[PDB]
Parts: C-alpha cells; sequence; structure tokens
C-alpha cells in the first residue's frame, strides 16, 4: 500500500491568506501515471500532471471552498490511492427567496441554500412577537424537506389569521452560524371588491356633476 | 448703329392704353403706317421673303415660347423639406445622444437617439409625399394665318416674329401684341387681361391696342406683331412671378422650451457640482494639487452627461409628426369641400385672415351678360317669368324677331366639357337676349334654320350714324316684316305705336304713355342696368316702297319687349360674404373695371351700404395721394387710406399689389392684418402672391392665376371660402388640444427625472417605458383629436392675430392643474406605496434583480392617468362637460380601447425587456381608480375662475 503523507486540515476564516493543499507520495514501489485533486467526487480542472508531489493553492479561501478534498493517485498497475484532506468553514447562505405572496388556500414553498462542510442542520422559527420561536406542526400542514444543502418548507390550505409572518432559516455547523428571513404574505379572496365599489362611486360623481350643470 | 430694341422698354406703348395711346404715337411716330416703314416691313405683302439670316435677326426680340415650369422631383422636395427650424435642432440632439451613449472612459442612448432620428424621417417623408401627390393631382385639372410671302399661309405659332402682319378673324385667340392697321369695326373681349366685362371696340384712333391672350369676338382686321416673347404683357406678369403664419409661432413656442429645458439642465448639473463639492471638500479636506487631476474631471464630465440626459426628456419629440399628421387630415377633409390645397401649410392661415381683396369680374360676378328683368305688355318682372305668363303670341314674335334680326353667327353651345356653364362664341352682348329666349324655354333653331341669308331682303348693319341695326324679309306672306333692336331712348324716340298687354296693339303717345316707360325704364339703369328695346314694323304689300330710304322705314316702329341686360353677381356671394363679415372678417373689392359699374355691383354683393361712410377711389387718384413730394411709397401715406377705402376702380396690377402690401405690412391698426386674395384673372398674379392666402377659381381661371396661387375652388363656388375659415379654425384648436395633452407628459416626466437624479439614484420610468409613452401612444393620441368634426359655431368668434402665443391662460391652467395632481400621486406611490399596497420596495435595486411590482405600478397609473387626461384634453375652454360629443368621433373611442388593451398586453407578457412583472386583478383596478381620479380632478380645476 503506497503511503501518503498529507497536510492538516484548514480551518477557512475571513483572512485573504491563501491556503495550500499537499500530499507527498512518499513510499510507492509502482510506476506512476498520473494524479489530481477531487472535491466532493468531482475532479478539479487542469490538476493533471505527473506530480509525485501534487500542489493546490486557492488564491480567495471562501466558505464555497471548503469541502471534502482527495489526491488521488492513479498508477499503471496498482490500485488508486486517495487520501482526504477536509477543508471546514462556517455555512453561509448563498440563495433564498425575499418574499412569498400567495392567495388563500393554496401552497407556499420557501428555500435556503449553504455551503461549506460539515454539512449544516437547518432550524426553521417563525418571528412570534419580537423573539425567533419554532415553528409548530399542531395542523398537519408544515412540511420540512431539507436535504444535504437544500431545505425547502411547505404550508397547505394557507390561512390569513395565522400564517402571515416572517420565517427564518438557520444553519449551524462545527464553525459558526448564518440566518435569512423571509417573510409570507396571505391576500383575502375579496380583495378586488373594495377598488370596484371605489369606481363606480366616483362614476356616480361624475354624472352628478355634469347632469346638474346640464 | 443698332435697331429697334425689345418695344417694351424702348417705345412703350404697350402697358399704357386707352386715348393716350395715338396721343403718344403721333407725336413721336406718324399714323401707325409709318411705324411699320420704321421695321423692315410693309402694311402689304410685309417680309417679302423667309431669309433665315433676317428671320434669325428678328428672333433677338424673343421666340414666342415661353418655357413650361419643370417640376420638382421627389428628392428635392425631401431636401427642402429637411432644412427647418426645429428639424435641425432635433437631429443634433439626436446625434448627441447617441455620441454620449458610447462614452465608458477608463441600451441608453441607443433609444434616445434612434426614436428621434426616426420620427424626424416619418415628418420629411409624410410631408414630401403630401406635396408631391397634392402638386401632380393639381397638374392634371390644369391645361394662325400670317402674310408671309404674299400669299398668305398657315404658320405655327412658335415662329411668329416682330413685323409679322396677320390676319385675324372672329373666335381666334392673339398669339401676340401689335398695333392695329385697318379693320371693319373690331369687338374683342380682355376680361382676363385688363379685368373690364365690357367689349372693347378696336378702332384706327380711339385704341388701337392689340394685347395677347384676349380673345377677338367679332370683326376682321389687319395687324403687326410688336411685342412677341416675354415681353408682352401677359409674359412679363408671367415672368415676374417665381414661412406661414402658424409655423411662427411654433418655432417661437420650440424656442420657449428649449430655454426653459436649458434651465432645468443647468441646474440639475449645479446641484450635482455643489453637493460633490461640499461632500469631499470639507469633511475629508482632500490635498487638491494632484490627486484630482483624474478623479474630478471624469466625475464633472459624468455630471454633465447626467444633465445633457435631463435636457433631452424635457423637449418634446412628438409635436412635428403630430402636427404634419393633423395637418394631412384636415388638407384631405377640406378637398372633399372643393378645395385644392397644395403645400399643406396653407390649410390654417385662413382660419385667422383679417381681410379679404376681391376680383370683380369672374370671382363676384359670373363674367356672363344676362337678362335679369323684363317689362312686357304693361307688366314689369323684376325675375325672369316662366315660359307661359302671359301665353300669347307676343312670346312667339319676340322669339322669331330675336332670331332672325341677329343670331348668324352669334351661337349658343354646350361647354363639351363637364361641370362648367354654357359658352358663346359670338358677341357677348347679343347672346344676353339669345339666353333670355333660351331660359324662356322656346327654341331658337328652328326659327333661325328656315330663313338663311340667301332669303334675307335686306340687312341694315349696325354703324355710327344708323346705331340701331335691323332686318326686314318678306318671304312668310305678301306683306314684310322688319325687325330693330337696340338702345332704350334712340329705338324709343321711333316707336310710334306700342304693342301693349295681351289684347291688341295700342299706341304709343308721347305726352302720357311715355311717363310710364320713363318711370320703368329709369330705375333699371339706376340699378346698373342696361335697356335695350326691340320693335316691330310692316310695309305694305302694293306697292313696294322704296327701301334705300331710311327716313321711313327707321319710323313708325311698334315696340314689343324691353329688358335689363347686366353682368350678374354668383347667387352664393351675397350669403357668402354676410357670413364671412359677421366672423370678423372685412371684405373689399379691388377690380379694373370703371367705378359705378364698381359701386353697383358692391352695393349689391353688401360690401358698401348707401351713406358713404366709406371711401371709394379710382387707380390714379390712389397713385397720387399715396406718394409723397419726393414720389417714393410711404407708408405713413397708406395707413390713412385703406381703413376706410371699400371699392378700388381701374387698378393696374401694380396697384393691387401695393394696396395688398400697404395692409400686410402697415402697423397702424391694433393688432397685425392677415390678408387673403381671391382672383381669376392674370392681373390677379402679382396680388395672389403676396398675399398670405390665394383662392383662384378652377373652372374659370388663368393658368397665371391658378399657379400663383395656393388654394383652388375646383368648383368657383364662393361659399366654399367660408368652409375654408371654418377648417382653418378648427386646425388651430385641434393642435391647441395637443399641447394641452402633451405638454403635461413633459412637466411631469422631466421633474420625476431630476428628482431620481438628484435625490434618489433611480427613476421609477425606464427608458422603453418612455418610448412607448411617448412615440407611439403620443402619435396616436394626436390622431385622436384632429378627427374631431367641425361646426358652424366656431365662425362667432374674432380672428386671434399674428403675434397671439400659442398657449393661452386656459392652457396653462389645465396644464398646471394637472401636473400638480399627477406629481402627487406620482411621490406618494414612490415613497409610501409599497406600505398601502403590501408589497417589498422596489426603491433600491442592484441593477441585476428582476423588475418589481412596486415599479410596474408607478408606470400603470402614469399611463393610465395619460389615457383619462386624453378625455380632459378635448376642451380648451372652460367648459365643465368633457364627454361632450364623444360618440359624434369613432376614432377616439377606437384608439382609445387600442390603447388600453395595448397596455394590457405589454404590462403582463413585457417582460424583463419592458421592465415590467405581471399584476394582480386587484392591483390593477386601483389603478384605473386613480387613474379615473384625474376625470373628478378636472372639474375640481375647471372651478377655479381663471381671470
Ligand atoms: C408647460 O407649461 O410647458 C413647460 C415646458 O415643458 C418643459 O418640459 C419645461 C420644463 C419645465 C419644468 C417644470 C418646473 C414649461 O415651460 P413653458 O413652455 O410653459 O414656458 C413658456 C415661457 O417660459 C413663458 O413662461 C411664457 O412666455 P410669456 O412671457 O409670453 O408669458 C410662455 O407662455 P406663452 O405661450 O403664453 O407665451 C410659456 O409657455
Ligand atoms: C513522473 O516521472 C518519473 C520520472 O520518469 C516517473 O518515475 C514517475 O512514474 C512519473 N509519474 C507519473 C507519470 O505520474
Ligand atoms: C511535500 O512535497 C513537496 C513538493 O515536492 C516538497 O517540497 C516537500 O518537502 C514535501 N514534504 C515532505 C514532508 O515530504
Ligand atoms: C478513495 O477510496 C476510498 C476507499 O476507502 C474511498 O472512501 C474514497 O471515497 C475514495 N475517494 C474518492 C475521491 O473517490
Ligand atoms: C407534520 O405532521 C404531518 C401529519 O400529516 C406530517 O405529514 C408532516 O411531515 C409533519 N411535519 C413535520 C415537520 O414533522
Ligand atoms: C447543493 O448540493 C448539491 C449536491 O451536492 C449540488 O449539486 C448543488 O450545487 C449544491 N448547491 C449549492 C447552491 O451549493
Ligand atoms: C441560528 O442557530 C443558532 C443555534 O441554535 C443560534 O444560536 C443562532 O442565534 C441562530 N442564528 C444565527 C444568525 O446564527
Ligand atoms: F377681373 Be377684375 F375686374 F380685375
Ligand atoms: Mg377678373
Amino acid at each position: 500500500k503506497p503511503r501518503i503523507v498529507t497536510s492538516e486540515e484548514v480551518i477557512i476564516r475571513e483572512s485573504l491568506l491563501p491556503v495550500t493543499l499537499q500530499c507527498n507520495l512518499t513510499s510507492s514501489s509502482h510506476t506512476l501515471m498520473y494524479s489530481y485533486w477531487t472535491r466532493n467526487g468531482v475532479e478539479l480542472t487542469a490538476t493533471r500532471k505527473n506530480a509525485s508531489n501534487m500542489e493546490y493553492r486557492i488564491n480567495k479561501p471562501r466558505a464555497e471552498d471548503s469541502g471534502e478534498y482527495h489526491c488521488v493517485y492513479h498508477f499503471v498497475s496498482a490500485p488508486k490511492a486517495n487520501a482526504t484532506i477536509e477543508v471546514k468553514a462556517a455555512p453561509d447562505i448563498t440563495g433564498h427567496k425575499r418574499s412569498e405572496n400567495k392567495n388563500e388556500g393554496q401552497d407556499a414553498m420557501m428555500y435556503c441554500k449553504s455551503v461549506g462542510y460539515p454539512h449544516p442542520e437547518w432550524i426553521w422559527r417563525k418571528k412570534e412577537n419580537g423573539v425567533f420561536e419554532e415553528i409548530s406542526n399542531s395542523s398537519g400542514r408544515f412540511f420540512i424537506t431539507n436535504k444535504e444543502n437544500y431545505t425547502e418548507l411547505s404550508i397547505v390550505n394557507l390561512q390569513i389569521t395565522e400564517d402571515p409572518g416572517e420565517y427564518e432559516c438557520n444553519a449551524t455547523n462545527s464553525i459558526g452560524s448564518a440566518s435569512v428571513s423571509t417573510v409570507l404574505r396571505v391576500r383575502s379572496h375579496l380583495a378586488p371588491l373594495w377598488p370596484f365599489l371605489g369606481i363606480l362611486a366616483e362614476i356616480i360623481i361624475l354624472v352628478v356633476i355634469i347632469v346638474v350643470y346640464e | 448703329g443698332e435697331f429697334g430694341c425689345t418695344m417694351e422698354e424702348l417705345r412703350s406703348l404697350m402697358e399704357l392704353r386707352g386715348t393716350e395711346a395715338v396721343v403718344k404715337i403721333k407725336e413721336t411716330y406718324g399714323d401707325t403706317e409709318a411705324i411699320c416703314r420704321r421695321l423692315k416691313t410693309s402694311p402689304v405683302e410685309g417680309l417679302p421673303g423667309t431669309a433665315p439670316d433676317l428671320e434669325k435677326r428678328k428672333q433677338i426680340f424673343g421666340q414666342n415660347f415661353i418655357p413650361p415650369k419643370k417640376p420638382k422631383t421627389f428628392l428635392q422636395l425631401v431636401w427642402e423639406a429637411l432644412q427647418d427650424v426645429t428639424l435641425i435642432i432635433l437631429e443634433i440632439a439626436a446625434i448627441i445622444s447617441l455620441g454620449l451613449s458610447f462614452y465608458h472612459p477608463p441600451e441608453a442612448g441607443w433609444i434616445e437617439g434612434a426614436a428621434i432620428l426616426l420620427s424626424v424621417i416619418c415628418v420629411v417623408l409624410v410631408t414630401a409625399f403630401n406635396d408631391w401627390s397634392k402638386e401632380k393631382q393639381f397638374r392634371g385639372l390644369q391645361s394662325f394665318t400670317v402674310v408671309r410671302a404674299g400669299q398668305v399661309v398657315q404658320i405655327p405659332v412658335a415662329e411668329i416674329v416682330v413685323g409679322d402682319i396677320a390676319q385675324i378673324k372672329y373666335g381666334d385667340l392673339l398669339p401676340a401684341d401689335g398695333l392695329f392697321i385697318q379693320g371693319n369695326d373690331l369687338k374683342i373681349d380682355e376680361s382676363s387681361l385688363t379685368g373690364e366685362s365690357d367689349q372693347v371696340r378696336k378702332s384706327v384712333d380711339k385704341d388701337p391696342m392689340l394685347l395677347s391672350g384676349t380673345h377677338v369676338m367679332e370683326g376682321s382686321g389687319r395687324m403687326v406683331v410688336t411685342a412677341v416673347g416675354v415681353n408682352s404683357q401677359t409674359g412679363i406678369i408671367f415672368t415676374l412671378l417665381g414661412k406661414s403664419v402658424l409655423q411662427g409661432k411654433l418655432t417661437k413656442l420650440a424656442v420657449q422650451i428649449g430655454k426653459a429645458g436649458l434651465v432645468m439642465s443647468a441646474i440639475t448639473v449645479i446641484i450635482l457640482v455643489l453637493y460633490f463639492t461640499v461632500d469631499t471638500f470639507v469633511v475629508n479636506k482632500k490635498p487638491w494639487l494632484t490627486e484630482c487631476t483624474p478623479v474630478y474631471v471624469q466625475y464633472f464630465v459624468k455630471f454633465f452627461i447626467i444633465g445633457v440626459t435631463v435636457l433631452v426628456v424635457a423637449v418634446p419629440e412628438g409635436l412635428p409628426l403630430a402636427v404634419t399628421i393633423s395637418l394631412a387630415y384636415s388638407v384631405k377633409k377640406m378637398m372633399k369641400d372643393n378645395n385644392l390645397v397644395r403645400h399643406l401649410d396653407a390649410c390654417e392661415t385662413m382660419g385667422n385672415a383679417t381681410a379679404i381683396c376681391s376680383d370683380k369680374t369672374g370671382t363676384l360676378t359670373t363674367n356672363r351678360m344676362t337678362v335679369v328683368q323684363a317689362y312686357v305688355g304693361d307688366v314689369h318682372y323684376k325675375e325672369i317669368p316662366d315660359p307661359s305668363s302671359i301665353n300669347a303670341k307676343t312670346l312667339e314674335l319676340l322669339v322669331n324677331a330675336i332670331a332672325i334680326n341677329s343670331a348668324y353667327t352669334t351661337k349658343i353651345l354646350p361647354p363639351e366639357k363637364e361641370g362648367a356653364l354654357p359658352r358663346q362664341v359670338g358677341n357677348k352682348t347679343e347672346c344676353g337676349l339669345l339666353g333670355f329666349v333660351l331660359d324662356l324655354r322656346q327654341d331658337y333653331e328652328p326659327v333661325r334654320s328656315q330663313m338663311p341669308e340667301e332669303k334675307l331682303y335686306k340687312v341694315y348693319t349696325f354703324n355710327s350714324v344708323r346705331k340701331s341695326m335691323s332686318t326686314v324679309i318678306k318671304m312668310p306672306d305678301e306683306s314684310f316684316r322688319m325687325y330693330s333692336k337696340g338702345a332704350s331712348e334712340i329705338v324709343l324716340k321711333k316707336c310710334c305705336k306700342i304693342l301693349s298687354g295681351a289684347g291688341e296693339a295700342r299706341v304709343f303717345r308721347p305726352r302720357d304713355r311715355d311717363e310710364m316707360v320713363k318711370k320703368v325704364i329709369e330705375p333699371m339703369a339706376c340699378d346698373g342696368l342696361r335697356t335695350i328695346c326691340v320693335a316691330y314694323r310692316d310695309f305694305p304689300s302694293s306697292p313696294e316702297p322704296d327701301w334705300d330710304n331710311e327716313n321711313d322705314i327707321l319710323n313708325e316702329l311698334t315696340c314689343i319687349c324691353v329688358v335689363g341686360i347686366e353682368d350678374p353677381v354668383r347667387p352664393e356671394v351675397p350669403e357668402a360674404i354676410r357670413k364671412c363679415q359677421r366672423a370678423g372678417i372685412t371684405v373689399r373689392m379691388v377690380t379694373g373695371d370703371n367705378i359705378n359699374t364698381a359701386r353697383a355691383i358692391a352695393i349689391k354683393c353688401g360690401i358698401i351700404h348707401p351713406g358713404e361712410d366709406f371711401l371709394c377711389l379710382e387707380g390714379k387718384e390712389f397713385n397720387r395721394r399715396i406718394r409723397n413730394e419726393k414720389g417714393e411709397i410711404e407708408q405713413e401715406r397708406i395707413d390713412k387710406i385703406w381703413p376706410k377705402l371699400r371699392v378700388l376702380a381701374r387698378s393696374s396690377p401694380t396697384d393691387k399689389h401695393t394696396l395688398v402690401k400697404g395692409i400686410i405690412d402697415s402697423t397702424h391698426t391694433e393688432q397685425r392684418q392677415v390678408v387673403a386674395v381671391t382672383g381669376d384673372g392674370t392681373n390677379d398674379g402679382p396680388a395672389l402672391k403676396k398675399a398670405d392666402v390665394g383662392f383662384a377659381m378652377g373652372i374659370a381661371g388663368t393658368d397665371v392665376a391658378k399657379e400663383a396661387s395656393d388654394i383652388i375652388l375646383t368648383d368657383d363656388n364662393f361659399s366654399s371660402i367660408v368652409k375654408a375659415v371654418m377648417w382653418g379654425r378648427n386646425v388651430y384648436d385641434s393642435i391647441s388640444k395637443f399641447l394641452q395633452f402633451q405638454l403635461t407628459v413633459n412637466v411631469v416626466a422631466v421633474i420625476v427625472a431630476f428628482t431620481g437624479a438628484c435625490i434618489t439614484q433611480d427613476s421609477p420610468l425606464k427608458a422603453v417605458q418612455m418610448l412607448w409613452v411617448n412615440l407611439i401612444m403620443d402619435t396616436f393620441a394626436s390622431l385622436a383629436l384632429a378627427t374631431e368634426p367641425p361646426t358652424e359655431t366656431l365662425l362667432l368668434r374674432k380672428p386671434y392675430g399674428r403675434n397671439k402665443p400659442l398657449i393661452s391662460r386656459t392652457m396653462m391652467k389645465n396644464i398646471l392643474g394637472h401636473a400638480v395632481y399627477q406629481l402627487t400621486l406620482i411621490f406618494t406611490l414612490l415613497f409610501v406605496g409599497e406600505k398601502m399596497f403590501q408589497i417589498d420596495s422596489g426603491r433600491n435595486a442592484p441593477l441585476h434583480s428582476p423588475p418589481s411590482e412596486h415599479y410596474t405600478i408607478i408606470f400603470n397609473t402614469f399611463v393610465m392617468m395619460q389615457l383619462f387626461n386624453e378625455i380632459n384634453a378635448r376642451k380648451i375652454h372652460g367648459e365643465r362637460n368633457v364627454f361632450d360629443g364623444i360618440f359624434r368621433n369613432p376614432i377616439f373611442c377606437t384608439i382609445v380601447l387600442g390603447t388600453f388593451a395595448i397596455q394590457i398586453v405589454i404590462v403582463q407578457f413585457g417582460g424583463k425587456p419592458f421592465s415590467c412583472s405581471p399584476l394582480q386583478l386587484d392591483q390593477w383596478m386601483w389603478c384605473i381608480f386613480i387613474g379615473l381620479g384625474e376625470l373628478v380632478w378636472g372639474q375640481v380645476i375647471a372651478t377655479i375662475p381663471t381671470s
């Protein structure tokens, strides 16, 4: 079994200093063919050379760069050796929904995405009064379907009395945490009626001024 | 040394007519026969041989051919339309915007410049095409023997040279000017040149002046040519010939709007520069030595570009296209009232005209001698009666007497051209009686046909001493019948008896019966009429008296009919003049005819009333009084005459030109004058060119008068001048309705842009949205307001004037009042609109975000208020009811509904290109509510008295 000596794990902070990851193939009796870096199972572009000792440099380390890296060694007639260098950073929410405006009795969905390893756990908290309290499933209409990064919340049969408010999405990992807020609007069914009663309330005014003046 | 040069300059017998012609002839030269000896010609077999050298030497006088004008090509019309005061400025702004769009010192601009250029191209193309089509339509409507060597031979007209000896007969058209050698009582009609309705008699001594273009009506003679080419009286006037009142007002408004926009741009640039200077220099306190060199200049250039951007918003770009389409529509509508407009800029002038100068012969009268009232059988009819009024054989006797007495060569024929008055080819005064007979529904042709010239026994011809031509025949029976017509008193003195009543022929008594006929005839001549009477005589069968004896045959006549002959006024002229005078217009008559006929027709038409409050002059005494002792036309002398002058008689074309010029140029009155001139003759050529508007009679007008005019009356109806006034006041209204609607969009847009550039950093109204609002929607809005039908209540106002501003006080009140409401609503929706509608505020965006519902609501509301202001823009006075007559115009409703539907489509399915987001149903009814509030605010505005 080939021996690979890897660099220590690096935690990506707000520092702008570049980060270098190292693997050293100290012992190998097989004729090496090529090697490459991989992140989350995906080969990084332009990392295939001879590289008996290979380096990968991150010039602007960010939360999106952090992940489970590997330096794979492919030989002519030997099994590949992968090893692992884990890069950890606090989660950073990339995209969300600013607001969800929906009418009564439909389905409303809100989503949040995050980046960085380890993959964060998601907590949804509606803003009850001035504090963020956890939502309650006391009506059987809330569905939280959380995946590795994607996290969706669905509400069915929206009610104007309780549903409207602010919903917070939380992502927490070993290092840090971040959150975003979304405001949900539920519109009444008789909403178009009020402008209609005002449109013909000024038509009556128009056909009284003109006909009195003749 | 040199042969006799051109006659009109070196011996000016031309241009000086009357008895004064021979006055100069006798003192300077011989007896009009030595004048031929002066040239290389003789009265008999003149110009002995062709001799091409001699012909070419004589052709230095002229060619006898006037080259026709060359029609202008479409590209030439486009080139002429390009050079405008407004259109040059708009192109400059478009090029500036296009150039500054690409300035990115180390989308926007690409839209405004293209839109401006497209609108300019549309204006140019529409104007050029309309002028080309109108001129091409006009061109379609409009349209002899000489003694060469011994034996007379037909020669083409163009080869006539000075000295030619020409034989002229009846019905001919004179090709060139000349003198009179010898002839048998030539009578010619010079109404188209001189303006005199009376047929002129050319003799060797009284007036031997022959003019080109006049029609010789009776007699034959011999003439020698003197003025061949453009040197003739028609050619001189032809060669003398080659901005509107509305355009001056439009350019003045344009410069005022430009100055206002420039002030706004300067204010915004000053605000930005002051903000930068205050912020940076005070708090940070930069060294200001070398660091500022790139940064400060780039910032100042950016602020200047922002100011230039604000400047373009203020300028109205759809105004020229709106005016052009409104004018084109009005011209097309006016063409159906038998007014042919030629330049598309003359359709408005007649609306604001303050005076009219009218020719008499051909314009106010029919130029045809007719019998109007008649005294027959002791019954005087002021109007021509029906054929069976008296229903006696006396009418048969009258018809036979008129037909046989004279009707040999003088005949009346159908026009042979559809849409024209009946044409006569004989003596004009004689066919008045034939016209009377024809209008009595009796045919004179059978009577004439049965008696040829061979069967005529004796025909005594009208001459100097006889003065009463007569015809005596015998064939119908064994007795003799003689007919004699002539002057009233001349033939009445020889009327021993009179055929009185429907019964038996009574006797004529000079003591008592003469008083009644004098009392009948005197008012006739009082009203300007000419009295002609007819009588008949019978001779005994056995024996036969000596017909050479003129003593007895002249006397012993039985008078049968007395008629009144005149050149009548057109039937529609009196009421047309009455309607124009009520609209604030003053009508004056300028004519080349006598003073008595001019005064009579002026009394009949209604130009003057008895009392002599006004003044009537002649041509000679108008020139003498108009000039000072130095001999120069002084504007101070004209101002004493034209205010009170009503009739000008015996006036040269120069006199008409002088009068029109003096009226136009004078500043003595309170309001400056606009003068229109109506005509049909060549002598009206100059006056029709100097006037602001020129109307030319279509069927009766000549080529010179039709070419110099702007509007042609295709059916020469004087009541179609009143419809030119009412279509010119409707044009001016439909343009001031569009100014009310357009100038309230520009104020709101410029203030929103200024606030979004200075205070905030982005505007709710994008570029393509305002392209849709200003270019496409406002053009259709102007098309809708143009098609409002005119009404006969427009003819109750007074003319406005040359220097009255376009934007009146009520229009200013409307513009300001509606701008206040629109700005208040827009700002309220911009700053607190997301709390009312319960949506996300879209005030600040990262320029990488989809369109917001907060801003689409503002765009939709703005368009809705413009849509509902298109209704308030229909009343430019203080009218409360803006829905009056809305359904008489279906184009208005069609355009409004189409605009609303297209706006719905644009908002719903516009997307990112239009910067629009789809709206809900309840969010759209609020836009309609706010837009409909404009109508309710219009009444609040209208309540405020502008006085
Ligand atoms: C790199 O080159 C060396 C020297 O030839 C060789 O031993 C080694 O196997 C190569 N590694 C590759 C080709 O991956
Ligand atoms: C790791 O590899 C790099 C690159 O060849 C080399 O410089 C370094 O000395 C190696 N470190 C060890 C501990 O082998
Ligand atoms: C390398 O092989 C190991 C075998 O234990 C496996 O766990 C790892 O995921 C592999 N790495 C990659 C990048 O496939
Ligand atoms: C809420 O209860 C319903 C009961 O039908 C269930 O389907 C749903 O998954 C529950 N949601 C959560 C977040 O537990
Ligand atoms: C979320 O994870 C999936 C699966 O690994 C990946 O395809 C996707 O790009 C991730 N999304 C973001 C926003 O990082
Ligand atoms: C997210 O969750 C963590 C852990 O419960 C909590 O302490 C924190 O206040 C929440 N918000 C943020 C922004 O981290
Ligand atoms: F033809 Be008008 F009388 F000059
Ligand atoms: Mg005339």
